[PDB]
C-alpha cells in the first residue's frame, strides 16, 4: 500500500505512461493497442438509474490487420493476466455455447439453464480469435450482450434474464486475406454497420516493412529468442515496483528506463478498477464541442475515410475512455488532459489515409440589385437591406475600401449615393 | 407469439428481415384476427434493404414488401435520419442531460406514471362510443 502510493505521489502524469510501456515487452510496437488494452484492464464506471435503466460500461475492440502482427500474443497475454478471461474462437462455440440453454431434466420432470460462455464471464473479458470466421447468427446473439449486458431467456414453463456484464476482445482477418492500401476500409473489412457500431474502438494494423523497422522487429526477435532464463545450466532440455534490469530482455540503451512488475502491475489495477472517479463539468463542454467537431468533420476529412460510423454511441465511448483514463492514475476528478488522451485515441483509431467579408458583400449586394428591380437604387434602403438581413452592421471604412476595389474592377459605381452596376 | 398476446399488442422489430412464407400466415392474422383468435394489435418494424432509405426508389421497392401488406397496416411511419446542425447539437444535449442525470431533461409538465398511464387506458377501452349520423 505504502509502495502503491509513493508509485503514484511520485510518478504523477507518469503512470497511463508507464503502464501501456511496460504491458507486453515481448511485443514490440503498437502503443495505441497496448493503451486501449490498459484501459479495457481499468474499465468503465456502471451507472444505475432511478428508473432502473441500465446504461453499459464496457469496451468492445476490435483488431484488423494482416497475419504475423502479433494479434493472438496479445490475447493469449490478456487471457494470462486477466482474472476472468475466456477465450472462445470462432467456430470452437456455437451460440448454444455462448448463450445459456434450458435442459429438461429426467429424474424430475422440471426444465434447468445451463450457463454459457459469456454467463460465466460476469465483469470478465471473453476473446474470439478468428471473429471473421464466425458466422452472422451468433454475431446476433452477442449483439445483445454487447449492447446491454444481459440474456434474455424463456421456453414453456421458465423464464429468465442472467447477467451478462463482460468486455469482448474480436481479432479478425481482412475478407482478401491481406489488407489492401487502395481499397477502401468498408471493403476490407466486410462488416455490417450495427456490429461496427456496437463495437467502441476499431484499429487496423498495416505489416509496413520499412527498413528500421524491420531491422528493430528482427532485433528485439534476436534477443528475446536468444535470452535464456537464469539459474539454469545452458544447453539443459527442458516485490520490487520495477523489474530488474536485463541484458537481452531490456538492453544497454533501455538502461534509462524500467519496467513494472507483473504482481504489482496487477494490485494497481485492482486498486484502480475500486477507484470510482467523478466527471467534472469543465472536460463536459470539451468533449461536447469536440464530439460536435467531429460528427461535422464530414465536410472536413478530406482525402482520408473513415473505418467505422460515427453514432450516439461514439459519445458514450469517449466518456468511457476518460473514465478509464482517470481510473489510470489514482485521483477523483476528471481533468482536461483526461478527455484529450480519450480524443487523440479516437482520431487515430477512426480515420485513416477578408474573404468572407467579400463574399458577404457581394451576397448582400445580389440581393439588394435583384430585390430592386432596376439599375438604381436609393442609399438609405441600401443600408438598411445590407445591415437588416446581415447579423453585424459592416463598418463602413472597409465597406469603403471594398467599393473602391470593385470599382477598380469597373463593376460598381457610386455616385452622389446612388449606386449603378 | 401471436396468440399468446390475445386482446394485447405483438410489438415485433426486423420485419423486413423475415422470410415470406411467414409473411402470407401474417395477412390472415391482419385481416381476420384469426389464426384460433388472433385479435392483437400489431406494431412492427422496418428498416430499408440497403441501410438508407432512398427517395428515389419507390415505396414498395425500398420496403420488399407487397402493397397488400402495407395496406392492411392502417399507419405507415418513416423516420430518416436527416443531417441538421442545430437539430443534431440539440439531440446531442438531450442525450447528454439522460446520460449524467439519470434522468430525462426538465420539460414543461412531467410524465405520468407507467401504472398510471396502464390504469387510465385499461378504463378508456371499456368505452364504445357511438358515431353519430351528422
Amino acid at each position: 500500500i505504502a509502495k502503491i502510493k509513493k508509485f503514484s505521489k511520485t510518478r504523477s502524469k507518469d503512470i497511463f505512461d508507464q503502464l501501456a510501456k511496460s504491458l507486453a515487452p515481448s511485443i514490440h510496437g503498437h502503443d495505441y493497442v497496448k493503451k486501449a488494452i490498459l484501459c479495457l484492464l481499468l474499465g468503465g464506471v456502471e451507472r444505475d438509474l432511478e428508473n432502473g435503466s441500465h446504461i453499459r460500461g464496457d469496451i468492445n475492440i476490435l483488431l484488423i490487420g494482416d497475419p504475423s502482427v502479433a494479434k493472438s500474443q496479445l490475447l493469449r497475454y490478456v487471457l494470462c493476466t486477466a482474472p476472468r478471461a475466456i477465450p472462445t474462437t470462432g467456430r470452437g462455440s456455437s451460440g448454444v455455447g455462448l448463450t445459456a440453454a434450458v435442459t429438461t431434466d429426467q429424474e424430475t420432470g422440471e426444465r434447468r439453464l445451463e450457463a454459457g460462455a459469456m454467463v460465466l464471464a460476469d465483469r470478465g473479458v471473453v476473446c474470439i480469435d478468428e471473429f471473421d470466421k464466425m458466422s452472422d447468427m451468433d454475431r446476433t446473439a452477442i449483439h445483445e450482450v454487447m449492447e446491454q449486458g444481459r440474456v434474455t431467456i424463456a421456453k414453456a414453463g421458465i423464464h429468465a434474464r442472467l447477467n451478462a456484464r463482460c468486455s469482448v476482445l474480436a481479432a479478425a482477418n481482412p475478407v482478401y486475406g491481406r489488407y489492401d492500401q487502395y481499397k477502401t476500409p468498408m471493403e476490407n473489412i466486410g462488416l455490417q454497420d450495427s456490429l461496427l457500431s456496437r463495437f467502441d474502438l476499431l484499429f487496423i494494423m498495416l505489416d509496413q516493412m520499412d527498413p528500421e523497422q524491420d531491422r528493430e522487429i528482427s532485433d528485439h526477435v534476436l534477443r528475446m529468442h536468444r535470452y535464456r532464463a537464469p539459474g539454469e545450466q545452458d544447453g539443459d532440455a527442458m516485490t520490487q515496483i520495477y523489474e530488474k534490469h536485463d541484458n537481452l530482455l531490456h538492453g544497454t540503451k533501455k538502461k534509462k528506463e524500467k519496467m513494472v512488475s507483473a504482481a504489482f502491475m496487477k494490485k494497481y489495477i485492482h486498486v484502480a478498477k475500486i477507484i470510482k472517479p467523478v466527471l467534472t463539468q469543465e472536460s463536459a463542454t470539451y468533449i461536447a464541442e469536440e464530439y460536435s467537431r467531429l460528427r461535422s468533420q464530414d465536410s472536413m476529412s478530406s482525402d482520408t475515410a473513415r473505418t467505422s460510423p460515427v453514432t450516439a454511441r461514439t459519445l458514450e465511448t469517449l466518456i468511457r475512455l476518460a473514465t478509464a483514463h482517470a481510473k489510470a492514475r489514482m485521483s477523483k476528478t476528471v481533468d482536461l488532459q483526461d478527455a484529450e488522451e480519450a480524443v487523440e485515441l479516437v482520431q487515430y483509431a477512426y480515420f485513416k489515409k477578408s474573404e468572407s467579408r467579400l463574399k458577404a458583400f457581394k451576397v448582400a449586394l445580389l440581393d439588394v440589385f435583384r430585390e430592386a428591380h432596376a439599375q438604381s437604387i436609393g442609399m438609405n434602403r441600401l443600408t438598411e437591406s445590407i445591415n437588416r438581413d446581415s447579423e453585424e452592421p459592416f463598418s463602413s471604412v472597409e465597406i469603403q475600401a471594398a467599393l473602391s476595389k470593385m470599382q477598380d474592377d469597373n463593376q460598381v459605381m457610386v455616385s452622389e449615393g446612388i449606386i449603378f452596376l | 407469439a401471436l396468440v399468446l398476446a390475445d386482446q394485447g399488442v405483438c410489438c415485433i422489430d426486423e420485419f423486413d428481415k423475415m422470410a415470406e412464407a411467414d409473411r402470407t400466415a401474417i395477412h390472415e392474422v391482419m385481416e381476420q384476427q384469426t389464426i384460433l383468435n388472433a385479435r392483437c394489435s400489431i406494431l412492427a418494424a422496418a428498416n430499408p434493404a440497403y441501410g438508407r432509405y432512398n427517395p428515389r426508389r419507390s415505396l414498395e421497392q425500398n420496403i420488399q414488401l407487397p402493397a397488400a401488406l402495407l395496406s392492411r397496416f392502417d399507419l405507415l411511419w418513416l423516420i430518416q435520419d436527416r443531417p441538421d446542425r442545430d437539430n443534431d447539437l440539440r439531440l446531442a444535449q438531450h442525450i447528454t442531460y439522460v446520460h449524467q442525470h439519470s434522468r430525462q431533461p426538465p420539460s414543461q409538465f412531467e410524465p405520468l406514471d407507467m401504472k398510471l398511464m396502464r390504469r387510465y387506458i385499461a378504463m378508456c377501452r371499456e368505452k364504445q362510443p357511438m358515431v353519430p349520423e351528422s
